């Protein structure tokens, strides 16, 4: 199993860039195998 | 080796598991894109280097580099790498996962699996974490952290 790298651009901040997405906030937990899981 | 946003892509035909950042000589990419495996570039070989399971990082030729971090106040911008598409500039203003070790930005963007990976920017243009480790709300709306390492 060949995995390999392209690259694909310059990391900058552009002007133009379309804008969305919430912002929520939310209680979570971080288990010892990385998952994030919600939290009441 | 330069600097730069990259596809981690596997091989019958080819398909783009992730996204990685290379960074004073250093490639900086997701746990779960990689599992540590070696990668090519070109005609060389990156070795990893350190990486942690909790946080789901990786870096490869040397120690993670990144360590700028969000400010909590402003809009940053996901530097998307989608399969099969040219790389892409979506600004949001985070949310927060709040817990009990403290507080992380998140952002509330939805891209295809192989993007994990990709760099979240603030304004200055430093990398802030990257993109593709969370958790799903109401609806399927996944949230992603901004997962970022220890320099
Ligand atoms: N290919 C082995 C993976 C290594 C050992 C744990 C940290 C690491 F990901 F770099």
């Amino acid at each position: 199993v060949d995995m390999y790298i392209e690259r694909a651009g310059d990391i900058t901040w552009e002007k133009d860039a379309e804008v969305t997405g919430n912002s929520p906030r939310l209680d979570v937990a971080l288990d010892e195998s990385g998952d994030f899981s919600l939290v009441e | 080796t330069t600097d730069g946003v990259y596809r981690v892509m596997t091989r019958l035909g080819s398909t783009q598991v992730g996204v990685g950042v290379m960074q004073e000589g250093v490639f900086h990419t997701m746990w779960h894109v990689t599992k540590g495996a070696a990668l090519r570039s070109g005609e060389g070989r990156l070795d990893p280097y350190w990486g942690d399971v909790k946080q789901d990082l990786v870096s490869y030729c040397g120690p993670w580099k990144l360590d700028a971090a969000w400010d909590g106040l402003s809009e940053v911008q996901l530097l998307a790498v989608p399969p099969g598409e040219r790389a892409k500039n979506i600004q949001t203003l985070p949310g927060i996962f709040k817990t009990k070790d403290g507080d992380i930005g998140a952002v509330a963007l939805d891209y295809p699996a192989g993007t994990s990976g990709s760099p979240i920017l603030d304004k200055s243009g430093r990398v802030i974490g990257l993109y593709g480790n969370g958790v799903v709300i109401k609806n399927g709306s996944y949230v992603s952290a901004i997962t970022q390492g220890k320099r």
